[PDB]
């Protein structure tokens, strides 16, 4: 019920928290997807975080190596 | 954008469809039932769910 | 004991009488077309509403758009009159001959008494119905013009910073 | 007179209302072990509707045979507890009543 | 000294087996 | 008042040691096998003092008459007191011998000197065996 | 709030309360001096006095008080209905409060993915 | 029934949603795809 638009302000918010960081160039692979942030490196691993509040901080959530 | 953000939270905290369904409980309710039975046994019940004040 | 018995017929009804039940109850509306007691299936078969509309316990009985008040009004104003006047009256028998003061007493009983038969027929539910009625009434009128008064305030919000992003266009 | 079995079957549903009779009830094995007791309870289930409901003189005995029909699936064991949570467990009861029935 | 007190080990829980039965008069 | 110190003392020990095999046995891993039988015949002897001494003192715990406290109130603490008070045995023990007795089911006590002359008997036979070979 | 029948019920037995220590003084005092006894009754008959006028006064307080219970019939028949159609209303409202919300959300949401997209242009 | 999920903030639903998908499951870890999926199973 509730859960599409949560995962959806969610993703919302994971994207305009990574807008208020200048994220690097190697990081510019970036995709938003069930409020969830991948960040893959090819060949180096693919990275997945998350976030519970705008002004809380980013925690790790999920890892896979390359 | 983050006060309206904030904005739309709490417009969305006050209620949608949960609210509809639970008036049509309630007139359902309410059609089924006759008021002359509800008030003889609110009348019955009078006596013993009141706890008089003279009652030791 | 200090707990009665359990009702005899419980002990009669097994599964088998419970699943037993529907072809029971089939032959004996067959056959039909104080309930004696010949088969020990009959108790489940709903008990018939007497004809009287009466239950009796105890040594008591018992059995629409909601679902001259003014004589009324009138004659306890005078009874509550004439019952101070009789205080006074019977206060003043105390005073002067209180040895059959008694003679008076009972008398305001009933005028007193009177007062609660004029109770009865004023009472009182339908008057607690709408008092419930107006509270909730007034509480729903009250969330909801908190609503409109708040997603009009938001839409104000709103409508002001477009007007500021187009003056800094 | 002899009373019939609307009076006496009435009487035994408001009489479970009271805790000690029910624990009395299931200190007994041969009540809860019969299953002829619990068939009875069962039957008993259908005056929660009108206009038989408007016939009983303690609302509360209609959870708690309700409660007691939760008994056949919840093991005897939890008769201990019993008066322990009727006393803890009575103001949302009676809540929940009073939604049933005021509202 | 006293090594180490009991641990509180009631149980109020315990529903009891008291016979009722001389009520009726 | 000693027979009854005595009786508390050892019963006080014998709740430590309940409390102790309780505390060992709640862990969520089983103790080695050797550890749980020095625990149950240590707490096991200390039941059989228990009952022991609860024997030879009977006399003093019998003429003593039970009364409650002048202070105590029994208003706010009836409910603990009616606790203490009650007696009655667990039913399942009750039942229990109730079916052993079912099952057990002049003539009882001439089948009770047959069961004298029994026991008087294979103790003698089994004198006599432990006699017809050297153990030492 | 307190329902002005409990207030009634509350005043009468007040009021017969004050009765009986009127007439408990009165009983366990004739003889105390004269002026000091006749002084405490006429605050006693004051007292009467002013019972009297608030049973006077919540006695015709009573909404319903002069109005016949059949229109009161009527007009509770109808304060349901419009009832009825006032919960109606705010389906409405809170649907379409509802609809203007998440228009909100999805202009916010393509002014975000603008943003985005252009910081990240360069 | 709708109506506790629905009244209820997301403070405490993400602890009801990781005891309904057991421990190990994130309360992220629910695909939108596949969130559609289990909708149209159950819609069924």
């Amino acid at each position: 019920g509730l859960i599409l638009q949560r995962l959806k302000d969610l993703n919302l918010t994971v994207s305009i928290k990574i807008a208020l960081m200048n994220i690097p160039k190697p990081l510019n692979s970036y995709h938003i997807k069930n409020g969830r942030i991948y960040f893959t490196v090819p060949n180096e691993f693919e990275i997945q975080l998350s976030t519970v509040n705008r002004q809380s901080p980013l925690f790790f959530v999920d890892l896979k190596l390359l | 954008l983050e006060i309206l953000n904030e904005c739309h939270d709490e417009l969305k905290a006050l209620p949608l469809e949960q609210v509809e369904f639970e008036k049509n409980t309630i007139l359902q309710q309410r059609s089924k039932i006759n008021s002359t039975e509800l008030l003889d046994y609110a009348t019955k019940l009078s006596k013993f769910t009141k706890i008089p004040p003279t009652f030791d | 004991s200090l707990y009665p018995p359990p009702p005899p017929y419980v002990k009669f009804f097994t599964q088998s009488n419970l699943e037993k039940l529907p072809k029971y109850k089939e032959k004996k509306a067959a056959s039909a077309k104080e309930e004696e007691i010949t088969c020990a299936l009959d108790y489940l078969i709903p008990p018939p509403m007497p004809k009287n509309q009466q239950y009796r316990a105890f040594g008591s009985i018992w059995q629409e758009n909601e679902s001259n008040y003014q004589y009324k009004i009138q004659e306890l104003r005078k009874l509550l009159k004439s019952l101070l006047l009789n205080y006074l009256e019977l206060i003043g028998v105390l005073s002067i001959n209180p040895d059959m003061y008694e003679r008076k007493v009972e008398n305001i009983r009933t005028i007193l008494v009177n007062i609660h038969h004029l109770l009865n027929e004023y009472r009182q539910s339908r008057e607690s119905l709408i008092m419930l009625l107006e509270e909730q009434l007034e509480y729903k009128r009250g969330e909801i013009r908190e609503i409109e008064q708040v997603c009009k305030q938001v839409h104000d919000k709103l409508t002001s910073i477009q007007d500021t992003l187009r003056t800094g266009s | 007179p002899l009373p019939t079995r609307f009076e006496v079957e009435l009487e035994f549903i408001q009489s479970l209302a009271n805790i000690q009779y029910v624990t009395y009830l299931l200190t007994q094995q041969q009540i809860w072990k019969s299953p002829n007791f619990k068939n009875y309870l069962k039957y008993l289930e259908y005056w929660c509707n009108p206009p038989y409901s408007q016939c009983i003189v303690y609302p509360n005995c209609l959870f708690i045979l309700k409660l007691l029909n939760g008994f056949m699936e919840s093991a005897l064991e939890g008769l201990d507890e019993l008066p322990k949570i009727i006393q803890l467990q009575g103001p949302q009861w009676m809540n929940e009543m009073v939604e049933r029935w005021a509202n | 000294p006293s090594y180490s007190p009991t641990s509180p080990s009631y149980s109020p829980t315990s529903p009891s087996y008291s016979p009722t039965s001389p009520s009726y008069s | 008042g000693q027979a009854l110190d005595a009786v508390r003392m050892r019963l006080a020990q014998l709740t430590h040691s309940l409390r102790r095999i309780r505390d060992e046995m709640s862990k969520a891993e089983l103790p080695q096998w050797y550890t749980l039988q020095s625990q149950l015949n240590v707490t096991l002897s200390q039941l059989v003092s228990v009952t022991s001494t609860l024997q030879h003192f009977q006399e003093t715990l019998d003429s003593t008459v039970v009364y409650p406290l002048p202070k105590f109130p029994t208003t706010s603490h009836e409910s603990l007191v009616t606790t203490l008070l009650r007696k009655k045995n667990i039913p399942e023990v009750d039942e229990w011998m109730k079916y052993v007795r079912e099952t057990s089911g002049e003539e009882i006590e001439k089948l009770l000197q047959q069961d004298r002359e029994i026991t008087n008997w294979a103790r003698t036979t089994f004198r006599n065996e432990y006699g017809k070979h050297d153990f030492k | 709030m307190t329902d002005r029948l409990t207030q009634l019920q509350i005043c009468l037995d007040q009021m017969t309360e004050q009765f009986c220590a009127t007439l408990n003084y009165i009983d366990k005092n004739h003889g105390v001096p004269p002026e000091e006894f006749s002084n405490t009754i006429d605050e006693l008959s004051t007292d009467i006095i002013l019972k009297t006028r608030q049973i006077n006064k919540l006695i015709d307080s009573l909404p319903g008080v002069d109005v016949s219970a059949e229109e009161q019939l009527r007009k509770i028949d109808m304060l349901q209905k419009k009832l009825v159609e006032v919960e109606d209303e705010k389906i409405e409202a809170i649907k379409k409060k509802e609809k203007l919300l998440r228009h909100v959300d999805s202009l916010i949401e393509d002014f975000v993915d603008g943003i985005a997209n252009s910081k990240k242009s360069t | 029934p709708h109506e506790i999920y629905g009244s209820m903030p997301l403070e405490q639903l993400i602890p009801i949603i990781l005891r309904q998908r057991g421990p190990g499951f994130k309360f992220v870890d629910l695909n939108e795809k596949e969130l559609q999926n289990e909708i149209k199973q159950l819609g069924s």
